[PDB]
C-alpha cells in the first residue's frame, strides 16, 4: 500500500520527443487537505477514484519492502478498434457522446504486477493542487514474467474491472455487462501472431485460435449494474522453445482499449555426461585421451558455462566446444572437448570432471566425473599366469627344435 | 516457391566516435542488390547485383538523396529513444526498421512487412492484417496512436500490396537466371563409430539453392526426430548451401536407417543408406 | 536485449588433403553488429582472410562469413575465435573435417 504512486507523464506533441513531466497518484486521498505537492504540475498531481476497485485492491496488498513499481501516464483520445475482428463492437460510425473529455492511460509495470488503467480527469482554483480522475478500465496481471518448463502448459493470468463513464443523460442501454473483445498475440525476434481473438456476450466469426490455445474470457456476473469484474486468462496446452518472448493481452470496449504485456521464458535443465566412463588407460607418461562433455537437451541455448577441474583444482589441457545441435523439439546439445597434458604417477587416483553452470541448473550447477587410472604394481591374474607357462613351454620346445 | 524483398535501415549510434553509423540494404531472397553506408567512402545508393547494374543514375540519385533523410530521421529518433528510455549517453544503441513483401510462387502477395526495433527488441510491428500496430511500451503506443489516427497503415497497405509486389516480380524477371534456379543438392553419408556399440550416421546435403531443403532420419519408415542432431543451413561462400543431419545407432544396425532428403531441386525425395 | 554469436567452421568443399579449398566462419545471430573474428591455422591468426558484408536478418539480428583459402593437411589443424561483447573471453570452435 504505497498510498503514492509516481508517474512519468509522457508528452504525445511530435515536437517534444517522448518528454516526461513528474507526476503522483494518490490512490488513497483519505479525509483532509491531501499532501501537497508544490513540485508537481497540478494537472499531473490526481486523485484516484475507483469504484470497480481493481487498481485499488491490486496497490492494497502490494508487498512490503518492494521497488517502487514503475508508473507512466499519457494522454489519451478514444478510437475505433482498427483490428478486423473487433468491427461489431463499433457497428456505427457516429463516436459515442459519453466518451467526451480528457483521458488518460496509466501503466505501472513491477516484478509482481503489470496494470494498465484509463482514467478520467475532472477540469473542476481552490482545489487545483489535486485533480480528480475517476478509473473506467482496468487490465492487469499478476504473472508479468512466467517462466514454464519445456513441454508444460502456461496459465498466463488476466483480470479486467470495468465500471461505465457518466453517460451524460444517454444512457438507454441493455442493462447488464456490456460485450467486450479480447486479444492474445505474440511478438519475438520480429514475428507477431494474434494467437486468440474473442467476443463474449457478441455473436460473430473470430479467427480461429493458433497452437490449440484457449482463454477463460467471460465477464463474473451478469448484474444488471455496473462495474464489473472479468476474467481474460490465456491458456498455452505446450510450451515450445518457438512460444517464447512478448504475450500481449488486450481488452477491447467500444472506443477503448487496455493492454498488458508479459514475457513468457522457456527452459530445459541440461542433462550432463562426460563420455569416457571406464576411467582411463595407463599414465605411465604422454599419451592422455581426449575427454568429452555432452550436455544435451537444454534450452535457452546461451548462457552455459562448461569448466574442466581437477579432483578441487583448474583443469590444465586444450579446451574446445562445437557447434549447436538443434533437436525437433527446439533444444540444443554441446560438446565440450579437454585434452589434458601428459598424465604421470602424481594424477593417480584423480578424476576429471566437466561442470555445467545454466540458467535453470541450480546455483551448484551439474556435474560428471572421470577417474584417471595409472600404471602400477599391478600383480599378474591367472589367465597371465597360464600364459605364462605356455609361452614358456613352447619357447622350450622351440630351442629343444633348433 | 516463395519469395520475398525486405529493406532493412539500421543506426547505430558512437558516442565520441561521430555520428551513428547508418546502413541501408535491399534484399531479394537473401541477396542484397542494393547498399549504402555512411562510413563508406562515397555515400552513395551503390547497386551489387547483376540484375539491378542495367537501371539508370537518376533510380541511383533519388534513392540516396531518400537514405540521407533517412539517416537524419534515425539519427534523430535514436537520440529520442535513448533520452526516454533513461540511459546514458556514452552507451552504444540501435535503431533497426525493416519493411518488405513477401510473394508465393503465384506471383500474389502472401505477407507485408513493417517493422521497428531498438535494441535488437521488437518496438512496433504492423500486423498480418495490415490494419493494427503492435506496440509494447508507451512510447512504442504513442506513435501507435498517431498511426492509427493519421491512417499510415492504409498507406502502408496500398505501397506493399502495390509498388513492392511490382518490384519484386521486375526483379525476378531481370534476374531470373540467379534468384529463380534451383541446385539440387550433392548428398552422401558418412559412418562414424563413436563407442564400440554406437555409431554416427551424417547425412550431407551441399551445393543446393535455394536454402530451403528439409533433411529427416528415419528407422524403418518411422521419423527419429527426437534422435537427431542437426546443424543450421550455412553458406558454402558461392552462392549455395550446406547442411547435414546426424543420427545415434547401434553397432551393427546401420541398415535399416534411411536419411530422406526433400528440396525442390529434386524431382523426387532422395533415400540414402550408408 | 543481447544475444550472444553462433559459430561454424566448414570448408567451402569436402576436404581432401593437397587440394585447394576454403575455409568458412559463420557467426550468426548475435546482438549488436560490433564482432572480432578470427581464423588461426594452428593457434595462429592467419593475414589473408576476407569476409562479407555485415547482414542484417528478419530477427533484428546480424551474420557474417569469414573465409579464406587453403589447402586441407592431416597435421594442420584450423579453428575460429570469435570475441563478442556477450561473452567473457574470445571463443574458439575447431575444425572438425567432417561436421
Ligand atoms: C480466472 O479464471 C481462472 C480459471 O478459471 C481462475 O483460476 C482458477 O481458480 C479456481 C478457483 O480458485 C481454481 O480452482 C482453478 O484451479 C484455477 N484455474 C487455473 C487454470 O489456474 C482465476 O482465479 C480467475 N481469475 C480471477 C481473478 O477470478
Ligand atoms: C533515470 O534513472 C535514475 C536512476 O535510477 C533516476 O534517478 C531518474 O529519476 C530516472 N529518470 C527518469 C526520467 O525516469
Amino acid at each position: 500500500g504505497p498510498a503514492v504512486i509516481e508517474c512519468w507523464f509522457v508528452e504525445d506533441a511530435s515536437g517534444k520527443g517522448l518528454a516526461k513531466r513528474p507526476g503522483a497518484l494518490l490512490l488513497r486521498q483519505g479525509p483532509g487537505e491531501p499532501p501537497p505537492r508544490p513540485d508537481l504540475d497540478p494537472e499531473l498531481y490526481l486523485s484516484v477514484h475507483d469504484p470497480a476497485g481493481a487498481l485499488q485492491a491490486a496497490f492494497r496488498r502490494y508487498p512490503r519492502g518492494a521497488p517502487a513499481p514503475h508508473c507512466e501516464m499519457s494522454r489519451f483520445v478514444p478510437l475505433p478498434a482498427s483490428a478486423k475482428w473487433a468491427s461489431g463492437l463499433t457497428p456505427a460510425q457516429n463516436c459515442p457522446r459519453a466518451l467526451d473529455g480528457a483521458w488518460l492511460m496509466v501503466s505501472i509495470s513491477s516484478p509482481v504486477l503489470s496494470l494498465s488503467s484509463l482514467l478520467r480527469p475532472q477540469p473542476e482554483q481552490e482545489p487545483v493542487l489535486i485533480t480528480m480522475a475517476t478509473v473506467v478500465l482496468t487490465v492487469l496481471t499478476h504473472t508479468p514474467a512466467p517462466r514454464v518448463r519445456l513441454g508444460q502448459d502456461a496459465l498466463l493470468d488476466l483480470s479486467f474491472a470495468y465500471m461505465p463513464p457518466t453517460s451524460e443523460a444517454a444512457s438507454s442501454l441493455a442493462p447488464g455487462p456490456p460485450p467486450f473483445g479480447l486479444e492474445w498475440r505474440r511478438q519475438h525476434l520480429g514475428k507477431g501472431h494474434l494467437l486468440l481473438a474473442a467476443t463474449p456476450g457478441l455473436n460473430g466469426q473470430m479467427p480461429a485460435a493458433q497452437e490449440g490455445a484457449v482463454a477463460f474470457a467471460a465477464w463474473d456476473d451478469d448484474e444488471p449494474w455496473g462495474p464489473w469484474t472479468g476474467n481474460g486468462t490465456f491458456w498455452l496446452p505446450r510450451v515450445q522453445p518457438f512460444q517464447e518472448g512478448t504475450y500481449l493481452a488486450t481488452i477491447h470496449l467500444p472506443y477503448l482499449q487496455g493492454q498488458v504485456t508479459l514475457e513468457l521464458a522457456v527452459y530445459k535443465p541440461p542433462k550432463v555426461s562426460l563420455m569416457p566412463a571406464t576411467l582411463a588407460r595407463a599414465a605411465p607418461g604422454e599419451a592422455p585421451p581426449e575427454l568429452l562433455c555432452l550436455v544435451s537437451h537444454f534450452y535457452p541455448s546461451g548462457g552455459l558455462e562448461v569448466e574442466w577441474e581437477l579432483r578441487s583444482q583448474k583443469a590444465e589441457g586444450q579446451r574446445w566446444l562445437s557447434a549447436l545441435r538443434h533437436h525437433s523439439d527446439g533444444s540444443v546439445s554441446l560438446s565440450g572437448h579437454l585434452q589434458p597434458p601428459p598424465v604421470t604417477t602424481e594424477q593417480h587416483g584423480a578424476r576429471y570432471a566437466c561442470r555445467i553452470h545454466h540458467p535453470s541448473l541450480p546455483a551448484s550447477g551439474r556435474s560428471a566425473e572421470v577417474t584417471l587410472e595409472v600404471a602400477g604394481l599391478s600383480g599378474p591374474s591367472l589367465e597371465d599366469s597360464v600364459g605364462l607357462f605356455l609361452s614358456a613351454f613352447l619357447l622350450l620346445g622351440l630351442f629343444k627344435a633348433l | 516457391g516463395s519469395h520475398s524483398m525486405r529493406y532493412f535501415y539500421t543506426s547505430v549510434s558512437r558516442p565520441g566516435r561521430g555520428e551513428p553509423r547508418f546502413i541501408s540494404v535491399g534484399y531479394v531472397d537473401d541477396t542484397q542488390f542494393v547498399r549504402f553506408d555512411s562510413d563508406a567512402a562515397s555515400p552513395r545508393e551503390e547497386p551489387r547485383a547483376p540484375w539491378i547494374e542495367q537501371e539508370g543514375p537518376e533510380y541511383w540519385d533519388r534513392n540516396t538523396q531518400i537514405y540521407k533523410a533517412q539517416a537524419q530521421t534515425d539519427r534523430e529518433s535514436l537520440r529520442n529513444l535513448r533520452g526516454y528510455y533513461n540511459q546514458s549517453e556514452a552507451g552504444s544503441h540501435t535503431l533497426q526498421s525493416m519493411y518488405g513483401c513477401d510473394v508465393g510462387p503465384d506471383g500474389r502477395l502472401l505477407r507485408g512487412h513493417d517493422q521497428y526495433a531498438y535494441d535488437g527488441k521488437d518496438y512496433i510491428a504492423l500486423n498480418e492484417d495490415l490494419r493494427s500496430w503492435t506496440a509494447a511500451d508507451t512510447a512504442a503506443q504513442i506513435t501507435q496512436r498517431k498511426w492509427e489516427a493519421a491512417r499510415e497503415a492504409e498507406q502502408r497497405r496500398a505501397y506493399l500490396e502495390g509498388e513492392c509486389v511490382e518490384w519484386l516480380r521486375r526483379y525476378l524477371e531481370n534476374g531470373k537466371d540467379k534468384l529463380e534456379r534451383a541446385d539440387p543438392p550433392k548428398t552422401h553419408v558418412t559412418h562414424h563409430p563413436i563407442s564400440d556399440h554406437e555409431a554416427t550416421l551424417r547425412c550431407w546435403a551441399l551445393g543446393f539453392y535455394p536454402a530451403e531443403i528439409t533433411l529427416t532420419w528415419q528407422r524403418d519408415g518411422e521419423d527419429q526426430t527426437q534422435d537427431t542432431e542437426l546443424v543450421e543451413t550455412r553458406p558454402a561462400g558461392d552462392r549455395t548451401f550446406q547442411k547435414w543431419a546426424a543420427v545415434v545407432v547401434p553397432s551393427g544396425e546401420e541398415q535399416r536407417y534411411t536419411c530422406h532428403v526433400q528440396h525442390e531441386g529434386l524431382p523426387k525425395p532422395l533415400t540414402l543408406r550408408w | 536485449i543481447q544475444r550472444t554469436p553462433k559459430i561454424q567452421v566448414y570448408s567451402r568443399h569436402p576436404a581432401e588433403n593437397g587440394k585447394s579449398n576454403f575455409l568458412n566462419c559463420y557467426v550468426s545471430g548475435f546482438h549488436p553488429s560490433d564482432i572480432e573474428v578470427d581464423l588461426l591455422k594452428n593457434g595462429e591468426r592467419i593475414e589473408k582472410v576476407e569476409h562479407s558484408d555485415l547482414s542484417f536478418s528478419k530477427d533484428w539480428s546480424f551474420y557474417l562469413l569469414y573465409y579464406t583459402e587453403f589447402t586441407p593437411t592431416e597435421k594442420d589443424e584450423y579453428a575460429c575465435r570469435v570475441n563478442h561483447v556477450t561473452l567473457s573471453q574470445p571463443k574458439i570452435v575447431k575444425w572438425d573435417r567432417d561436421m
